């Protein structure tokens, strides 16, 4: 793995050309993250 | 040590979890190629994952980041989507969850939008889709999301 840039802990990818897009993150250390939910689903097909 | 909590429906902890997956789907510029064609999901089931040690390590950079940061972790909750779900509950995320070839370079990547996080749950642009059907829009095989505590502090501003 990569490390952060130089005085940041992450990376955000912030969306410059699609309107409805939301952020995109990055950490370089798995230990910067806890997962809480498995969320189990299916895509559905549209009308 | 990780054990699965099956949330009730009628828990508003599934409750506000089921609306932060349905309230931030989006269209992707694929149309759909990487991650199906869908404005929203049937959620079979939400869990709670609880492992002592992972929680321990996890609030254990917490405090080491935001003491770096004016007692400010910057922790948010966001989607991760990853065909090694099940090696990540059980020994949490590390190196081989990284994404080597990624815009933002080799780390591991979360995202705000669900629907994004669900382009990643078959592999790298959806890889060859569902193992039954190689359906990267399969309406029919249990997909798997995590929601996940991510501790940011101070986050470098990159502009698509
Ligand atoms: C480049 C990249 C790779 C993986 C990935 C994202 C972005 S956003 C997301 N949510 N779950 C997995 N991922
Ligand atoms: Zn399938």
């Amino acid at each position: 793995m990569a490390h952060s840039p130089p005085g940041h802990h992450s990376v955000t990818g912030r969306p410059s050309v699609n309107g409805l897009a939301l952020a995109e993150y990055v950490i370089y250390r798995g230990e910067q993250a806890y997962p809480e939910y498995l969320i189990t689903y299916q895509i559905m097909r549209p009308e | 040590g990780t054990i699965l909590i099956d949330l009730s429906p009628d828990d508003k902890e599934f409750q506000s979890v089921e609306e932060e997956m349905q309230s931030t789907v989006r269209e992707h510029r694929d149309g759909g190629h990487a991650g199906g064609i869908f404005n929203r999901y049937n959620i079979l089931k939400i869990q709670k994952v609880c492992n002592k040690k992972l929680w321990e390590r996890y609030t254990h950079r917490r405090k080491e980041v935001s003491e770096e940061n004016h007692n400010h972790a910057n922790e948010r909750m966001l989607f991760h989507g990853s065909p090694f779900v099940n090696a990540i509950i059980h020994k949490g995320f590390d190196e081989r969850h990284a994404y080597i070839g990624g815009m933002f370079g080799a780390g591991i990547y979360f995202a705000e939008n669900s629907s994004k996080s669900n382009q990643y749950v078959y592999g790298i642009g959806g890889g060859t889709g569902c193992p039954v059907h190689k359906d990267r829009s399969c309406y029919i095989c249990h997909r798997q999301l995590l929601f996940c505590r991510v501790t940011l502090g101070k986050s470098f501003l990159q502009f698509s």
